Formats: structure tokens, C-alpha cells, sequence
């Protein structure tokens, strides 16, 4: 009984999750009144072991002391669990179905990654609609004009809207996104041969995107401090702490 | 025999080390960031 | 378990990369509206260690502050895996072949 | 027909005293790496110390329609072992159609 | 038994300084560029 | 000092370990057994150091 | 019989091996497809007993 | 009695603390060099 408990106590000290990339931040630049999303990539520290990122046993807490907000466990969905097979076809931009997921093969193991937070967003739009049946859709990305969206669906007006335009088949296609509650998701970005497992392997790179809801998106962070804490089940938490006051353009850098 | 007692102290020491370990990483990443 | 892990912790702190050479930008000159390509070079930090740049593991990112467009892992392919015996066999634009890989 | 949405850039070569042109076609923004200096081990896809490795980022239709002008361009490489290389540049205006920026 | 525990307290700290060293030089290569 | 040399065969030698944990355990008749367990990332040099 | 037990209980608590010297994995380097062998050296823990 | 048990365990705990010193010096040399 002692041996297993000492063995298990050993595995705890070998989680070692860190932060990679940068902490981007995008808002409406001309009128800095609404906050849209926060996206930063998160990787294991080094070749120690695989870390768990399942949204069922992980907590992401967002808080801003300067305005009295404190959220806990805004971690709801991931794209690690979905297989690229079912996602391959059912998305139609114009004429031809554009492929969001990318994949490679090497050393007998296939890899999966996503090229854009936008392609990852659209992949998230479909998977919530069909793969995992949920009655409330926290995100609804459509191509209809926002005014038309209000007409076809009434309750699509309280959410906060932000657009991302693309270019498929030579025609400029636009998109609109509506978020009703602040949540966060993950999607593999590099070296993740473990699709469907939702366990970041050693040295892999995972993305983490936080979409602002209506209640929080109406506030902009100026001369305030941000605290994002990714708390896995075992081992080291990660407290992203930054101090920003202005956007510096359409998107920020830190 | 005392190894039956050493296990209790040992597991407790590992917990104090682990807690101290990641609190360093938490604050260490903070000051660098 | 401790020994093997210390050996890797040393390997992580040793490897790094630097921007050898300059960075180049290709855009249609008279009417500056079309982007063509961006090229540069990269090498290990110094004579410390051999880094592996297999696209299955490493990921070149990209973002633009003004246009707000952001990317992730635009690194897809490489030419390190191919061998110079396969390339130099057949290619030409005239009656005579030409060698690409020196 | 579907090669009409891709991007285009032209480069010419003089083979056997004859001028030959080439035309490009890319449908997605990507980047590749090739050996450029002292890489003995070819095939293993490993960059040893002392060997310089070239990196070429090719634009595409989604981005090539624009031109980076007075903005902070940020490219970042993140290997599996070691710390990432984060490049952050700022450009005024390109010159010569091939600018050092 | 000061061996078993301090062996883990060792690796619990060797990994900690490793992450701090990882993020420290991460800041270094960024600003110089 | 004794030297142990594991010679792979056709069943196992057709693979290559990558981002895995490899475990070997020698068990004498008297005394504790040795438990080796390393995590191999990427083979390099044609004679890997781990 | 109780004597032989202690004489054997001491040897069980005294004999133990240890890995001295690195472990070597040999594979085809240009194309990592095969696996050749693994080699490493073992020695008694300290100058305590033979195995 | 417990005198023989304490004697047997004393031999065991020394070896683990000994072999920990074996690896501690080795990795200390390799890293420092």
C-alpha cells in the first residue's frame, strides 16, 4: 500500500505545464468598447510526460481585480476529441468544400493540427451542432447579415458579435459569430498525434482560446491586470498574469 | 521495525515538496512574463 | 527516473535558435498591393546542440497586427528528408537536364 | 480552371544561353525549410549546430491580396525541444520588390 | 530515510528550475530580436 | 561490471520507439530487482544516448 | 531453521544491482524505420555483495 | 525481538541512500562539465 502511494506521489511532481507563443487580444479598434476574444497557446515544458487538458477535469479561471469580476471553470469544450474524418467534408464555402483540419504522417503515427483560430472556430461551429448534441448552442457562426440573423432568430441579439472575413474560390466571404456565455476551448496546434485522447503529449503545442460573452465583453481592460489560471487535475497550475491598458490597433500583442 | 512508520513521513514530505515546486513555477513564470 | 529526467532538463536549456542572415520581403514594386513571399534563414543558437525541425513537431506561426489576421503552424513541408540522388535525375527546360542540389 | 484563384509571382532563368520564365501558383499560405549551409545528414530532417537552414514563407490568396504597410509582422518558430524563436518586425514600405525588412 | 523523499524533492525542483530557465531565455531571445 | 545487450528480432526490430516510455527490469533470484525506465523522444546519431 | 532465515533475510536486504554506464539504442539514422539493439552495463549497488 | 529487524532495515536504508549518492555525483559531474 505504501509503494503505490509513493509511486503515485512521484508522478505528481512530473507534470510541468508552461506557456508558449504569446497572449494575443483583439477588440473593436475604432471604438474600444467591446471585448471579443483572447487566444494564447500553451505547451508542456519539456520532455517529462503527457499532461491532461480534458475540459471535465480542468479549471480555467478569468478575473480582473480592477472591476470586481471573478469567473471559475470557463473551460467547456475541446477540439482534441473530435476525429478529422467526420469533420472532413461537411462545410461548404462556395462551389467546393474547404478543408479546415490538416494532418501529416511520420514514424508510423499520424498528426493533426489546425492552421487558424478561424478554421478552428468554424470546425467548432459544426461540431457543437451535430457531434455533441446540446440544446443550447453557446456559439453560432453564420454568413447571414446580422440584421437578418435577428429576424430569423430573436434571441440572437443579446450576444456580442464579431466578424472574420475570408477568401475562398476567389470571392470575399464574410462570417459573423455570436457568443452568449464566456467559455474557452482548445485545439491542437502542433505535434499532437493523440487525436481524440485530449492528453497533450510531451513537447506538443496546444492552443487555448477564450471567447468573451455579453456580460464581460462589454468591458475593455485599461490599466488593469488580467489573471488566467489553467488548473489541471494533477500538478502545476499556470497563472497567466499581464498588465495592459490599450489595444494598439485591431489586435494587441500582450 | 520502523519502515512501517517511515512511509507516513515520506509521503507527507513529497506533498510539501510538490506544493512548493509548482508555486515556484507559478511565480517564476509570472515574474518573467 | 530522476536521473533520466535531469538529463532531459539539461537538453532543453541547451538548444535554441537564432536568426542567421536577414529577412526578405517580396511584393510587386510599382503597385505595392500583391504579396509574393517572405524568406530568411535559421540556425541553432551556437555550437551547442542539434535541433530537429521536422514539420510534424515544430510549428512556424504567423500573425498580423493591423489586418488582425492570425495563423498557427503554417509549417507543413521541408526538403531535408529528400536525398540528392532523387532530385538530380530528371528535370529540364531545354534539350539538356540541369542539376538542382549541389 | 481552379488555378485561377491562386497567387502568382514570376521568376526567370537563363538555361543554355536561353531565357526561360516560370510562373507560380499557390492556394494556401505555408512555409518550407531546405538546407542551405553545411548539412551533412540529409534525410534525417535534423539541423545540427553549424548548419544554416533556410526558411521560406509563401503567401497565398487569403493574404497575398494585401500588402504589409506600417504594421508589426510577427513570425514565431516553436521546436519541440528548446525555447521558441519569436521574430517581431515592423515595416515602413517595401522597395525594389525585394526589401530587407 | 532521507533518500527516497529528497530524491523526489530533487526532481520536483530540477523540473522547476528547468521551466524557469525555459521561460527566462524565452524572454531573452525575444527582446534582443 | 557486467554488460547487457538486448538484440532485437524481426517481431520488435521492425518498430522504432518515439515519444514513449521504455522499461527494462532485471530480476535476480535473491535481492531487489533493477527497474530501468527511460522516455525516448527522437533517435539521433545512429547510436542513441537514451 | 530460524538461523537460516536470518542468514537469508540479510542477503535479501543486501544484494541489489545498479545501472552503471549509459544505455545505447542503435537504429538506422538516415531513415528511422528499423531497430537494431540496446546495450547497457550493470554492476552491484556498492561494495556490499555479489549477485 | 525487534533488534534483528532494526538491523536488517538499517542495511537496506543505507544502500538506497548510497545509490542515491552514486547517481547524484554522476549527474553533478556531467552537468557541470
Amino acid at each position: 500500500k505504501a509503494k503505490s502511494t509513493i509511486n503515485k506521489g512521484e508522478e505528481t511532481a512530473s507534470t510541468a505545464l508552461t506557456l508558449s507563443g504569446s497572449v494575443l487580444y483583439a477588440v473593436n479598434y475604432p471604438s474600444n468598447t467591446r471585448s471579443y476574444w483572447i487566444y494564447f497557446t500553451v505547451s508542456p515544458s519539456s520532455g517529462v510526460s503527457s499532461v491532461e487538458l480534458s475540459p471535465s477535469t480542468t479549471a480555467i479561471s478569468f478575473t480582473a481585480s480592477a472591476e470586481g469580476i471573478s469567473y471559475s471553470n470557463i473551460y467547456e469544450y475541446t477540439l482534441l476529441t473530435v476525429s478529422p474524418s467526420e469533420l472532413a467534408n461537411q462545410v461548404y464555402a462556395n462551389g467546393q468544400y474547404l478543408d479546415l483540419v490538416n494532418q501529416q504522417t511520420n514514424a508510423g503515427q499520424t498528426y493533426v493540427y489546425y492552421p487558424n483560430p478561424y478554421y478552428a472556430l468554424l470546425a467548432l461551429n459544426y461540431t457543437l451542432s451535430k457531434i455533441d448534441k446540446v440544446s443550447p448552442s453557446p456559439l453560432y457562426i453564420t454568413t447571414t447579415t446580422p440584421s437578418s440573423a435577428t429576424q430569423i432568430y430573436p434571441f440572437l441579439a443579446h450576444d456580442n458579435m464579431f466578424t472574420f472575413t475570408l477568401n475562398i474560390s476567389g470571392t470575399l466571404v464574410t462570417y459573423y459569430a455570436f457568443v452568449n456565455q464566456t467559455f474557452a476551448f482548445t485545439y491542437p496546434v502542433a505535434g499532437d498525434p493523440l487525436i481524440g485522447s485530449a492528453i497533450a503529449p510531451a513537447g506538443s503545442v496546444i492552443g487555448v482560446m477564450i471567447l468573451f460573452g455579453p456580460d464581460l465583453g462589454s468591458h475593455v481592460f485599461q490599466y488593469q491586470t488580467i489573471t488566467i489560471q489553467i488548473t489541471p487535475n494533477i500538478g502545476s497550475p499556470l497563472t497567466i498574469s499581464e498588465y495592459v491598458y490599450q489595444p494598439e490597433g485591431s489586435v494587441s500583442v500582450i | 521495525l520502523a519502515g512501517l512508520d517511515t512511509a507516513i513521513i515520506l509521503i507527507a514530505f513529497i506533498i510539501t515538496a510538490s506544493v512548493l515546486a509548482y508555486v515556484a513555477i507559478n511565480m517564476g513564470l509570472f515574474v518573467t512574463q
